[PDB]
């Protein structure tokens, strides 16, 4: 008789930016 | 005793006759999902069906900001059926759900 | 004497990097106020949201976004600016 | 028996509070959240033998100043039918919940 | 069955500028 | 032991990023090293993105996320580390 249906998901993704982690010393 | 391929093209429609060509505007949204979901309702509701309807109508500015949805059900499967419709134009993300239940 | 350790920028933005460092450096003593007037430029000419340590002796370890980082040296003085919204 | 608001919102705020309680935005564990806030309340609804249907939606927005807007109707009987929804938010997430209970 | 339509729900989140701060730190000598 | 400077972060975060600075200097000499052991931390437990200074001799101007800054005094140098991003 009664049972569960699909999992309908929707996804808009947010922006996204290239990055990258530097390090610094002094001499 | 739901077709998908009806609601679907229904629920375009109202997205069109209400937001298609508009832009974001906070003050003039609210309107909006109330109009995209009465339009819905009241075409669904005309062939007097023995059925229950359930619709639901967001729209999101866009911002680059995420958005993600989930749903599901604990009912008929061999009578009752759903029609989920992303849409999207230069300014917002809508996002439109009818749920049909017999009896 | 302009001397670029580590840089990750236009060749254009890392010269207005270090004109807005050396115009700081005769405009201000304390470092603090050295770092505000260059993340100042930057976050105009170029958009928020910039970050900058001006200073004698000090290590980091930082994010940025792509093209938006530069570790120059002026004079004894090192300039720490990158982008990272 | 009948749609009871206040339990449903009950078993809504844990779910909710269960997934993500105590955590940021990330696109990664997002579409899993999401999911598990349905499943569970699916889970504990349909626990109690009760004589409904439900329907149950989540969504979840990353915080960041972005304009939302929903808006939800019905064309049930509004004698035996219910629903409940709840809104959530933290530091990084805007996150709405809704069940429809809908006899038998 | 009595069928009709059920009262109307809206949630809004109104579009807001981001709060954010600019703080400044300095070594004393 | 340590000394907050200025601070916009709860109050167990604060106590967070002191413990974590602790261990950080009983394990690296390098000011850069010691950076990265506390940014890395906490990037993993309180999730990206984290930015940390450390040294003996700075000046700086950040922009930041609310309730996720600190700067404070341990040993015997300064920490900047803030969220942004």
């Amino acid at each position: 008789k009664l049972g569960m249906a699909k999992i309908t998901q929707v996804d808009f993704p947010p922006r996204e930016i290239v990055t990258y982690t530097k390090e610094t010393q002094t001499p | 005793q739901f077709i998908v391929d009806d609601v679907s093209k229904t629920i375009k429609e109202a997205i069109e006759t209400t937001i298609g060509g508009n832009a974001y505007q906070h003050d003039k949204v609210n309107n909006w999902t109330g109009q995209v979901v009465e339009n819905c309702l009241t075409v669904l509701t005309k062939e007097q069906k023995p059925y229950k309807y359930i619709v639901t109508a967001m729209i999101m500015q866009k911002n680059g900001a995420g958005l993600h949805t989930a749903s599901s059900c604990y009912w008929n499967n061999d009578t009752d059926g759903s029609c989920t419709v992303r849409w999207e134009n230069k300014t917002m993300y809508c996002i439109v759900s009818v749920f049909g239940l017999a009896v | 004497k302009a001397v670029i350790k580590n840089a990750d920028m236009s060749e254009e933005m890392q010269q207005d990097a270090v004109d807005c460092a050396t115009q700081a450096l005769e405009k201000y003593n304390i470092e603090k106020d050295i770092a505000a007037y260059i993340k100042k430029e930057f976050d105009k000419k170029y958009n928020p949201t910039w970050h900058c340590i001006v200073g004698r002796n000090f290590g980091s370890y930082v994010t940025h976004e792509t093209r938006h980082f530069i570790y120059f040296y002026l004079g004894q003085v090192a300039i720490l600016l990158f982008k990272s919204g």
